[PDB]
């Protein structure tokens, strides 16, 4: 049910998604933009839900904060995330 | 809303 995965934003390229709060105040990938870091590194797809990043909790931070706090990060990136499945 | 990153 939770998967560990990781990627590298070694660059000032956005992650080329976005993302969004459910009904569970659970953040959830909304869209991939195609050609974007995310996609071409296949890292995460539309409806996983992210958990943890880096070892931090999402839960208690307001979408502004991740915002910031995925834009600013950089190297090797750990989420752990809730995958959706087809 | 949707936010980017």
């Amino acid at each position: 049910r939770v998967r560990l995965v990781q990627f590298q934003k070694n660059t000032d390229e956005p992650m080329g998604i976005t993302l969004k709060m459910n009904e569970l105040n659970h953040c959830i990938v909304a869209r991939i933009m195609h050609g974007g870091m995310i996609h071409r590194q296949g890292t995460l797809h539309v409806g996983d839900e992210i958990r943890e990043i880096n070892g931090i909790s999402v839960a208690n931070q307001t979408v502004e904060q991740l915002q910031k706090m995925l834009r600013e990060m950089r190297g090797s990136i750990t989420f752990k995330i809730v995958p959706s499945y087809r | 809303k949707e936010y980017y990153v």
